[PDB]
C-alpha cells in the first residue's frame, strides 16, 4: 500500500505518444 | 516532436574509445548489460532514474556485451550488472562496481569519487 | 384461427390481421353485439364480466 | 382535423396537388387527364396502405421507484414515501 | 509481444492508418472533372495534400463547444481554356477530425469514440441448403452472389428469384468460352455435362488454393469458374461446408475504415460540388479560384453528419476510467461485444491473438510470439497446460489439454504446436479486473463487468487489497491521471498545475486530480505525475475496502439487501460529487453497491455502529451482506476476496493475483488465501482471523445482545463498488380482468388520462371511410340510441 506504479516499469508497454506530437513527428501534420 | 523515451545512449566499443580518449566535463557511467541478463532489465532502470536525475551533469551510456563482449573481457568485467565510473579528470582511477549497487551508491560515486 | 374467427371483431381487428377484418366486417355490415372483454376495453367499457 | 397529425401530411398534399391539377387539366381548355387520374388513384392507394400503416393504435393508444424489502411491514402493507405520496394524492 | 498492448492502441494505429493511408487513398479516386462543353478542366493535385495542425487546442474546443480538426488543403489545377489560362492554387479542402491520444474525437464540443464493427468477411463460403449446395461470394461492399447445385449439379448462377443462368452461360457472357473453361477446371465433363477488394481477393485466394496476383483486385471469370469447380467438389464431398456464424469468418472495421468511407461520401460530394459550380462559372462567368471551385461543407459537414448521427460513433462514456477505455473497444454488429486483453486487428482486419511458439530444435527463430486469428489458429494444436508434470518417463511424451481444429482433445507434449501463455489473453477489460475470476461462474462474469462499468468515482479513493494488476494498465490508458511527458525534475505542484524542468527546459501541466510527486521528485518520462479521480497511485480506484460479514441478518438482507453501518456516512466513504454546481451525494438507503464478483445488493439499512455484529477484536462490521447470494450466484471466488482482503488489512499487504493460479497447483488459491491468513493472524495475534476449525469464518457477536451467533460467520475486508443512478400495460389488463376488478381497470384505461382515445380510433377509421357506428338498446323501449362518437 501507498506504492505508486512505476509505469515505465518492464511490464508496461512504451509510454503513447501525443497524437498531435506523433503525427507532427512522422510529417504527416504540418504547423506552418 | 516527441522526446525520445531514453536517455542512456548504447555505444560501441569504438565510439566509447573515442569518448574515453576525448576531454570530458563530466564523469562518464558506461553500463555492460547484456540484454538476456535479468538484473540488467532493473539496471537499465536505475540508469535511466540516474541519467534524468544528472541531466547534463553525467554522461550515461552502456555497452551490450552480445556485441562487445572482447571489449568488456579487455575491461576485466567478470560479470553483469557492471558499471564503470570514468573521471573527467583523466590521472584518476576508474571505478568498477559489480552487482545491483544502489542508485544511492552511484549517486555517492559520482558526486565524491569522480 | 380461433381468434380472426370469433364473432366479436374488434377482438380479431386488434389481434391480427386488422385490415383484412376490417374489410371483411365493413363488406359484411357486421354487428360485434359488445360482450367479451377484449373488445370492450377499448370502448372503456366496465368489462362485461 | 390537423390536431390529430400535427408523413401523412406530405401524402394528403400530394393527393391535394394531383386532384386540383386533374381539376385544372379538366377545365382549363385526354392521355395527359388520363395519366393524372391514374397518379391520383395510386396516390390515394398508397394513403390508404399510410393509415394501413398507422392500423399499432389499440395497443399504441387504447391500451398503453425502486423498491426496498421491509421485513417491517405487515404482509397487506407497504411503505410510501413521503416525496411520491406528496405527488400521489396531490388532489 | 512481450507484454499487454495499450488498450486504445487500437484505436491509435487505426486512426495512424487512416492518416498514413487512407488521404493518399481517398484522394487518389477524385477524378478530373470536365465541364459540359468540354473545354475546361479541374483537378486536384493529391500528391500536394497537406493537413495544417488545429490551430484550436483541445481543451479550447471543449470548452468553446466546437470540433478538434486538422485542416486539409491540396492544390487544384483548373486549365480555364489552352495555354497560360491555369491558376493551380493552394486550396483548403476541409476539416478532418483529429483523435485524441486516447482514442476519442472532439465533436461539436462532446468527446465521441468510433465503436468497431464487426462484418462478415469478404471472400467464398458454402452453406448446406435443404442437400442444396450453395456457394456465395461476398465482396468487401457487402455485394453477395450466389451459385447452386440441388441435383446432378447443373450448377446455376443465381442473380434473382426469377433469375438463374447456367454458369457456362455467364462465363460466355463474361468472354470465356467451353475451351477456356475446359482448360481451366478440374472436372471439365462435368461442366460440358450441362449442355470483391484486397480482402476478398485475399479470402477468395485462400479458399480456393487460387494463385491470382494481388493486383486483381476485382473478382475475375476464373473465380466464378473455381467457385464452381469446388462447388463440384462439395457436391461429390471433395471439401468442407463453412459455419457463417463462427468468430473466424467476421472482420473489424476500426476507426479507420469507418473514417475513410466518411472520407469517400465527402469527396463524391465534392465532386458535385465542383461539377455544379463549375456549371455556374460555365453559365455566369464568375471569377477563377476564389480559393478555388471548392467549399469547405461537403468534408466539414460529411464527418460532423457522421459523428452526431453514425450509429458506430458515440458519446464517450466518461463515467468512470475504466468505461472511458471499454468504451473505444466495442465491438458492435449494428451499421455486441469487447475486444479481448491481447487481441490486435491484423492488416486484414482479422483479430489477432499473441501465441508462444514451440519450435523445438531446428529453427533459429528470434521472436517466439506469432499473432494468429481465429480462422488460424485452429490448424495448430494450442496448449494451455503447463510442464510441470514428470514420470519414468519424459517431458516430452507428457500429455496435455489441447485444443485443435475446433476441437479438444489431450495431446502430448511432443505435439504440441503453440502455448496459450499470457493469463488474459481472452478476457477483457472489465473480467480481468475480477480477482479469483476462475472461482464465479462465468454466466455472471458479463454481469460482473458491467457492474464495474457502473461504478461511481468516489470522493478519497483507494486502491483495492485485492486485484489482479490490471488496475495499473487501466489507471494508465485511461489518460486519467496526468502521465509526464518529459522527463525531468520537478519545479512546483499544487491543485491548479504541475511543472517539470529537465533536458534544461520547462514544461507546464495544468490539471484539470491530485499530485503524487513531492515538489523533489525526478521524473522519467512516462510515469505517472498525478492521479485522477478514481485512482490512486496509478491504480483503478472504483470502490472501498469495506469490512464485511456474510450473515442473515432479520431480513433487511433478505435476497441480496444489505444492511451498512451508520459509519459509512461519517466517513464520506461512498460520499460522491455529482455535477449539474455540486451535490455532496452521501450513500443511502436505495442506493446499490456492488462486488466485482456480481455479488451487487440494495441498500435496506442503516445501522448505528453499535447495532451492528461485531468481531472478536470489537470492531462492528461495515456491512452485513446475505450468504443465501453465493450459492445463487455462484461466486466462490469472493469469500477469497473477503478472506485475503482481511489479510491484507492486517498484513499492510495488497495483492495482485492474475487468474488461474490453479496453473501451478491444485488448491493455488486456497493455499494463497489460508497461509496469508495465518501469517495475518499469527503477526497481528488475532487468532480470530484464522480460526483452525474453520479457517476464514469466526464467531461474531450481537451488537444488540452480545451474545455470539452459535455458527461462524464468514468475514472479509473485500472491496465494494457503489453504482450509478406510466404506462397501463395489456398484461396488466389481464390481471386486474382476471381479479375481476374491472372498475379500477375503466379507471386505469379511462379518465386517468366513449374515451378520447376511442374518438380517436373511431375518428381513423371514419378517415378510412369506415362508419365505426355506436349504438345501444333501450331495454325499456327498444330505442336505438347513437352514441356520442
Amino acid at each position: 500500500p501507498d506504492a505508486v506504479m512505476d509505469f515505465r516499469g518492464p511490464d508496461f508497454h512504451e509510454p503513447t505518444p501525443n497524437m498531435l506530437s506523433y503525427l507532427k513527428e512522422n510529417c504527416k501534420v504540418i504547423s506552418r | 516532436f516527441v522526446r525520445e523515451d531514453y536517455l542512456v545512449r548504447k555505444l560501441t566499443a569504438e565510439e566509447l574509445q573515442e569518448l574515453v580518449k576525448g576531454e570530458r566535463k563530466v564523469p562518464l557511467i558506461v553500463d555492460f548489460y547484456a540484454t538476456w541478463c535479468g538484473p540488467c532489465i532493473l539496471m537499465a532502470q536505475e540508469l535511466e532514474m540516474l541519467a534524468v536525475e544528472y541531466e547534463s551533469n553525467a554522461m550515461i551510456v552502456k555497452v551490450d556485451t552480445d556485441d562487445e563482449y572482447e571489449f568488456a573481457r579487455d575491461m576485466q568485467v567478470r560479470g553483469l550488472p557492471t558499471l564503470f565510473f570514468i573521471s573527467p579528470d583523466p590521472s584518476k582511477d576508474a571505478i568498477r562496481t559489480e552487482g545491483l549497487i544502489p542508485l544511492q551508491m552511484m549517486r555517492d560515486i559520482i558526486d565524491n569519487d569522480m | 384461427r380461433a381468434s380472426l374467427n370469433t364473432q366479436s371483431f374488434i377482438s380479431e381487428a386488434s389481434f391480427q390481421e386488422t385490415a383484412r377484418v376490417l374489410a371483411k366486417a365493413a363488406l359484411r355490415g357486421r354487428i360485434d353485439w359488445l360482450k367479451g372483454l377484449k373488445e370492450n376495453v377499448v370502448l372503456g367499457g366496465v368489462i362485461p364480466a | 382535423p390537423p390536431e390529430l397529425r400535427p408523413d401523412i401530411n406530405e401524402l394528403y398534399r400530394r393527393v391535394i396537388y394531383r386532384n386540383n391539377t386533374l381539376t385544372d387539366l379538366l377545365t382549363t381548355s385526354g392521355e395527359l387527364v388520363m395519366c393524372q387520374e391514374k397518379l391520383v388513384q395510386e396516390a390515394v392507394d398508397t394513403l390508404l396502405d399510410s393509415f394501413s400503416d398507422v392500423i399499432g393504435r389499440f395497443r399504441e393508444t387504447l391500451l398503453g421507484s425502486v423498491i426496498v424489502v421491509g421485513p417491517s411491514l405487515s404482509l397487506h402493507r407497504c411503505g410510501l414515501p413521503r416525496e411520491i405520496a406528496i405527488e400521489l394524492f396531490q388532489t | 509481444t512481450s507484454t499487454i498492448p495499450g488498450f486504445n492502441q487500437i484505436q491509435f494505429e487505426g486512426f495512424y492508418r487512416f492518416i498514413d493511408q487512407g488521404l493518399i487513398e481517398e484522394l487518389s479516386k477524385f477524378p478530373k472533372i470536365e465541364d459540359i462543353d468540354h473545354e475546361i478542366e479541374f483537378q486536384l493535385f493529391v500528391e500536394t495534400y497537406q493537413l495544417v495542425e488545429p490551430l484550436i487546442k483541445e481543451r479550447d474546443a471543449v470548452y468553446e463547444s466546437l470540433t478538434y480538426s486538422s485542416e486539409l488543403y491540396v492544390s487544384a489545377g483548373l486549365i480555364w481554356k489552352t495555354n497560360r489560362n491555369m491558376q493551380e492554387q493552394r486550396i483548403f479542402i476541409g476539416n478532418i477530425p483529429l483523435m485524441n491520444s486516447l482514442g476519442t474525437s472532439i465533436v461539436n464540443g462532446i468527446y465521441r469514440v468510433v465503436i468497431n464493427q464487426i462484418l462478415q468477411s469478404p471472400g467464398i463460403y458454402y452453406q448446406s441448403e435443404l442437400s442444396v449446395y450453395t456457394g456465395t461470394i461476398i465482396s468487401d461492399w457487402g455485394g453477395r452472389l450466389e451459385l447452386e447445385i440441388d441435383k446432378k449439379a447443373r450448377i446455376w448462377a443465381r442473380v434473382s428469384r426469377k433469375q438463374k443462368i447456367s454458369i457456362l452461360v455467364l462465363s460466355s457472357a463474361m468472354g470465356s468460352n467451353l475451351r477456356e473453361i475446359l482448360e481451366n477446371v478440374c472436372y471439365p465433363e462435368i461442366f460440358l455435362s450441362f449442355l470483391l477488394g484486397r480482402i476478398g481477393r485475399r479470402n477468395i485466394n485462400w479458399r480456393l488454393n487460387l494463385n491470382i496476383p494481388q493486383n486483381n483486385i476485382f473478382l475475375l471469370p476464373r473465380d466464378i469458374l473455381a467457385a464452381a469447380d469446388h462447388l463440384i467438389g462439395m457436391k461429390f464431398g471433395m471439401g468442407t461446408l463453412d459455419d457463417m456464424n463462427h468468430l473466424k469468418n467476421k472482420r473489424i472495421r476500426s476507426v479507420a475504415d469507418l473514417l475513410q468511407d466518411q472520407l469517400g461520401l465527402a469527396l463524391a460530394r465534392l465532386e458535385n460540388v465542383v461539377k455544379g459550380t463549375i456549371g455556374g462559372a460555365i453559365r455566369h462567368k464568375l471569377i477563377p479560384t476564389p480559393q478555388n471551385l471548392v467549399t469547405s461543407t461537403p468534408l466539414t459537414t460529411t464527418y460532423e453528419s457522421f459523428f452526431g448521427l453514425h450509429p458506430l460513433s458515440q458519446v464517450l462514456d466518461r463515467t468512470n476510467p475504466l468505461t472511458q477505455i471499454v468504451h473505444g473497444r466495442k465491438l458492435s454488429y449494428l451499421g455486441i461485444g469487447s475486444l479481448s486483453i491481447h487481441a490486435r486487428i491484423g492488416d486484414w482486419g482479422s483479430l489477432e491473438s499473441p501465441f508462444y511458439e514451440l519450435v523445438e530444435k531446428s529453427k533459429k527463430a528470434q521472436i517466439r510470439m506469432l499473432f494468429l486469428s481465429p480462422s488460424q489458429d485452429e490448424y495448430y494444436m494450442i496448449a494451455a497446460g503447463n510442464s510441470l508434470a514428470l514420470n519414468r518417463g519424459i517431458q516430452e511424451e507428457q500429455v496435455v489439454p489441447a485444443r485443435y481444429r475446433q476441437e479438444f482433445l489431450t495431446i502430448a507434449w511432443e505435439e504440441v504446436h503453440l502455448r496459450s501463455i499470457f493469463p488474459f489473453q481472452y478476457f477483457s477489460i472489465g473480467a480481468s479486473l475480477i480477482p479469483f475470476i476462475e472461482h464465479n461462474d462465468a454466466n455472471r462474469a458479463l454481469m460482473s463487468s458491467n457492474m464495474q462499468r457502473q461504478a461511481v468515482p468516489l470522493s478519497r479513493s483507494e486502491k483495492c487489497i485485492v486485484g489482479t494488476g490490471l488496475e495499473r494498465q487501466v489507471a494508465l490508458d485511461s489518460g486519467v491521471p496526468a502521465i509526464a511527458e518529459h522527463e525531468g525534475k520537478i519545479l512546483y505542484t499544487d491543485t491548479e498545475k504541475i511543472i517539470l524542468s529537465g533536458n534544461e527546459n520547462t514544461l507546464s501541466i495544468p490539471l484539470i486530480q491530485k499530485p503524487q510527486v513531492r515538489r523533489g521528485k525526478c521524473i522519467k518520462k512516462g510515469q505517472i505525475l498525478a492521479d485522477g479521480a478514481a485512482t490512486v497511485g496509478g491504480e483503478l480506484a472504483l470502490g472501498k475496502n469495506i469490512l464485511v460479514a456474510y450473515m442473515p441478518w432479520e431480513g433487511y438482507n433478505f435476497e441480496d439487501a444489505v444492511l451498512i453501518s451508520e459509519c459509512l456516512v461519517y466517513g464520506d466513504i461512498y460520499t460522491s460529487f455529482h455535477i449539474r454546481i455540486s451535490q455532496k451525494r452521501e450513500i443511502k438507503v436505495g442506493d446499490k453497491v456492488a462486488g466485482r464478483h456480481g455479488n451487487k445488493g440494495i441498500i435496506s439499512k442503516i445501522l448505528p455502529r453499535q447495532d451492528m455484529p461485531y468481531l472478536q477484536d470489537g470492531r462492528p462490521v461495515d456491512m452485513v451482506f446475505n450468504p443465501l447470494g453465493v450459492p445463487s450466484r455462484m461466486n466462490v471466488g469472493q469469500i477469497f476476496e473477503c478472506s485475503l482482503g482481511l489479510a491484507g488489512s492486517l498484513l499492510d499487504r495488497h495483492y495482485r493475483i492474475a487468474p488461474f493460479d490453479e496453473r501451478y497447483e491444485q488448491e493455488a488459491s486456497r493455499k494463497l488465501v489460508f497461509s496469508e491468513l495465518y501469517e495475518a493472524s499469527k503477526q497481528t495475534a488475532n487468532p480470530w482471523v484464522f480460526e483452525p476449525e474453520y479457517p476464514g469464518k469466526s464467531r461474531i457477536f450481537d451488537g444488540r445482545t452480545g451474545d455470539p451467533f452459535e455458527q461462524p460467520v464468514i468475514i472479509g475486508k473485500p472491496y465494494i463498488l457503489k453504482l450509478i443512478h406510466q404506462r397501463v400495460g395489456e398484461m396488466e389488463v389481464w390481471a386486474l380482468e382476471g381479479f375481476g376488478v374491472a372498475h379500477i381497470l375503466q379507471e386505469m384505461l379511462t379518465y386517468k388520462s366513449a374515451p378520447e382515445s376511442f374518438r380517436l380510433l373511431v375518428r381513423e377509421l371514419r378517415s378510412l371511410a369506415l362508419e365505426l357506428n355506436h349504438f345501444l338498446v333501450s331495454e325499456k323501449n327498444f330505442q336505438i340510441n347513437r352514441k356520442e362518437v
